[PDB]
RNA sequence: UGACGGAGCCAGCGAGUCUAACCUUGGCCGAGAGGUCUUGGUAAUCUUGUGAAACUCCGUCGUGCUGGGGAUA
């Protein structure tokens, strides 16, 4: 009610492709840098 | 031997049904 | 439906030409302007449609 | 009350754009002024109405 | 509202419609300019209606050509036929008849297949 | 037609025979196809469908 | 192996040629991808 | 909860000993777990393989297998920036686009392509129009079924276009993730196969550990779009090589 | 319809081939609005509607 | 007149509620018929329309044939 009173008185997402959000790979910090 | 055990198990399950 | 070929239907007589109108792809101004009423009016529209199709199918 | 406020501000914006279009198609000399973004406006010639 | 003229150029199954009207001088084939008409070795087959009579005839008119059908060389022959007889028909209708038949004489002295195709064939011997 | 025969020798034995679909569309077997063995080419009264069965009534 | 890929194969120093033949002798521990070699 | 007991270890050992000696399966080198869920998992099968993250065993490095990459219409940007980067310049066996892919490979060329590669990876904007281009050989079963990748780390807003760039470090990171993890595809019924481990690149405790990893990620409650699909009691596990019988584990 | 196309007789004038017209591919344009209305409406009509 | 590797481009035919594979690995439900899911292999002039190939352009190479058991890593 405090946020609603302030208003009243003041993870990828492709739009065309809904299969991307289960599709794409969960990349890590251990994946981007070192020797392959 | 467990391989032959379980394939005989599914075989006689279908035969019994 | 009867799908008459374009090579035939471009070479048809003037009386025999087939009036086939293309669909509209542009959100024209009169269609984006025109108002439809809601609630009691949309259930009146639904009711009149149900009555008219029951009458036509009975006939 | 909050969604009454959202409906009222969206109606104010769409009536403001409608009024700008209506004001634009009356008469007088005018030019299309383009800003940094692409929000266009129409600046009217300094000429009073006869 | 504008003085405009429409002609047709045909070879085997290519066909080109040319609209000529008064303008600033732009010659456009299929939306792109005339200086893009491939196969680029027959671009002078397309150009010769311009170079046979001078660009001062084209300095006041704008042509547009729409070419469908055919292949590469049939399309360049349709383009050059459409351009040639469109220039002749424009100078007939909206410029004087003396420049009209001067253009007809120049194109016919080069080759009359700029103006009249060879259309119905074979011969049953 | 796929499988009423096992070999092109069998189809060669049965060439020219009149078959029919279950729709009563009459037909005739014409020639054994080469690479798939019991498959042959038949000609019918008109276009048969993929949901049909041809029939060679023998005794 | 850092040898320039435009040199003709005659003018090769022996450390360059031994680097070439060492890489082609043990491709796995030089992490060459396994689809290059069959 | 925890699935590592003598039943699981004996079944998996006996499967390896069977496939070493049996002359009917000396070509398929793979272990799959069949999860028999309790209920029917409701989500229909699109052919998009969701990614099951293994926690401590990279089952494949991106250099020990052939990778085909399928790109958008002009393909010059992706081909140049992928092949002269030297973060990714040797990682792909092939980079093509959909137009000339369906131009070149028609008919038995697709069977040669199937036997040629073993990781098909498509741009996610073209991943959906692949089952006509690649045929049904890539979509019957699931061993060469193509993976979605995002090539640019950029998101599309409405009323404006995705700026066409690509990021080679990002695409190496997600191919590393794809080869490092395993995958599954949801369907309607209660059967679900997940590939876990190889026949000589792996061993019994690591295969058992990543089996338990896939179990945890699948019957988890969070990670709900990607992984939380087993809503009910997971009833049975089986292990099999593709021509081998279903050795049972965890009959609940 | 194929026989009528073979027997078109191209010296066929009607008075309705002033109003009726033909697209680029040669087929018939049928205006999907009216034929008792007009598709484009005038500037003062647009002023009143807006 | 080649071989690799990219790119530009140009047709006319053809529209029946009709157009189109096979063999397996297993899970679950069912009395059964079967259903549904899963899985590897083989075959392929794909599937209805958009699109052809020869052609054109741009980088790269560089013109003396084919075999199995033997034998070197």
């Amino acid at each position: 009610l405090e946020d609603i009173q302030q208003s009243i008185l003041k993870f990828v997402k492709d739009h065309r492709y809904p299969g991307l959000t289960p599709g794409l790979a969960p990349v890590g910090l251990s994946d981007e840098e070192d020797s392959s | 031997d467990y391989y032959q055990q379980v394939q005989r198990g599914k075989q006689d399950k279908k035969i019994s049904r | 439906g009867l799908k008459v070929p374009k090579a035939v239907q471009k070479e048809l007589p003037f009386k025999s030409q087939i009036h086939q109108m293309k669909p509209q792809k542009k959100k024209t101004y009169m269609a984006k302007r025109a108002v439809v009423l809601g609630g009691d009016e949309k259930k009146a529209r639904s009711f009149i449609q149900k009555v008219l199709t029951i009458s036509k199918a009975k006939d | 009350v909050k969604q009454h406020l959202q409906r009222e501000t969206q109606l104010k914006q769409v009536q403001q754009r409608m009024d700008a279009q209506r004001e634009l198609l009356k008469k007088g000399s005018k030019k299309k002024i383009v800003d940094s973004s692409g929000k266009i406006s129409f600046k009217w010639k300094k000429q009073r109405k006869r | 509202a504008v003085p405009s003229v429409q002609t047709f150029g045909k070879k085997k199954s290519a066909t080109a419609v040319a609209h000529v009207k008064a303008g600033k001088g732009l010659i456009k084939v299929n939306g792109s300019p005339i200086t893009l008409v491939e196969p680029e070795i027959l671009r002078f087959k397309v150009y010769e209606p311009l170079l046979l009579v001078g660009l001062d005839k084209f300095s006041n008119i704008d042509i547009r050509v729409r070419v469908t059908g055919g292949g590469h060389v049939s399309q360049v022959y349709a383009i050059r036929q459409a351009i040639a007889k469109g220039l002749v028909a424009y100078h007939q209708k909206y410029v004087d008849e003396q420049s009209k038949n001067e253009l007809k004489k120049a194109f016919t002295s080069y080759d009359r297949t700029l103006l009249i195709a060879d259309s119905r064939r074979p011969e049953p011997k | 037609i796929k499988d009423m025969f096992s070999s092109a020798m069998e189809v060669a034995r049965f060439e020219g025979a009149q078959i029919k679909t279950v729709s009563g569309i009459r037909g005739e077997i014409k020639r054994a196809l080469s690479k798939p063995e019991g498959h042959y080419r038949a000609a019918f009264e008109d276009k048969i469908l993929m949901s049909d069965i041809v029939i060679l009534r023998s005794w | 192996a850092d040898v320039d890929l435009h040199k003709r194969a005659g003018e090769l120093t022996q450390e360059e040629l031994e680097r070439i033949v060492q890489i082609m002798q043990n491709p796995t521990h030089y992490k060459i991808p396994a689809w290059f070699l069959n | 909860d925890i699935i590592k007991s003598g039943l699981a270890e004996k079944a998996l050992k006996a499967l390896i000993l069977q496939c070493e000696e049996n002359p009917s399966l000396k070509n398929d080198k793979d272990i799959h777990i069949i999860i028999n869920t309790g209920k029917k998992m409701g989500i229909n099968r699109d052919n998009i393989p969701r990614i099951i993250p293994l926690t401590k065993y990279k089952l494949f490095k991106p250099r020990d297998l052939n990778i085909l990459l399928i790109t958008k219409d002009p393909s010059a940007l992706y081909r140049e920036t992928l092949t002269k980067d030297e973060h990714t310049s040797e990682l792909f066996k092939e980079i093509i686009s959909v137009k000339n892919l369906r131009r070149r490979f028609k008919g038995s060329k697709l069977t040669q392509l199937y036997k040629d590669f073993d990781l098909v990876v498509a741009d996610y904007r073209v991943h959906h129009l692949l089952p006509e281009v690649l045929g049904s050989r890539f979509y019957h079963g699931s061993k060469k079924l193509p993976y979605m990748i995002r090539m640019s780390k950029e998101v599309k807003l409405k009323r404006q276009q995705m700026v066409e760039k690509c990021d080679p470090i990002y695409v190496r990171a997600q191919l590393r993730s794809i080869c490092k993890n395993t995958s599954y595809i949801p369907n309607n019924d209660n059967c679900l196969s997940v590939r876990v481990g190889y026949i000589q690149k792996h061993s019994i405790p690591e295969i058992l550990q990543n089996i338990q990893d896939t179990i945890n990620f699948l019957t988890d409650k969070s990670k709900r779009p990607q992984g939380g699909v087993i809503k009910g009691g997971i009833i049975s596990i089986f292990v099999k090589t593709s021509n081998s019988t279903s050795l049972p584990i965890y009959q609940f | 319809l194929r026989e009528k196309a073979k027997e078109r007789n191209p010296d066929e004038y009607y008075h309705a081939m002033h109003s009726r017209k033909t697209d680029a591919k040669g087929l018939l344009i049928s205006s999907r609005h009216g034929d008792e209305e007009d598709e484009s409406l005038s500037m003062d009509q647009v002023k009143l509607l807006k």
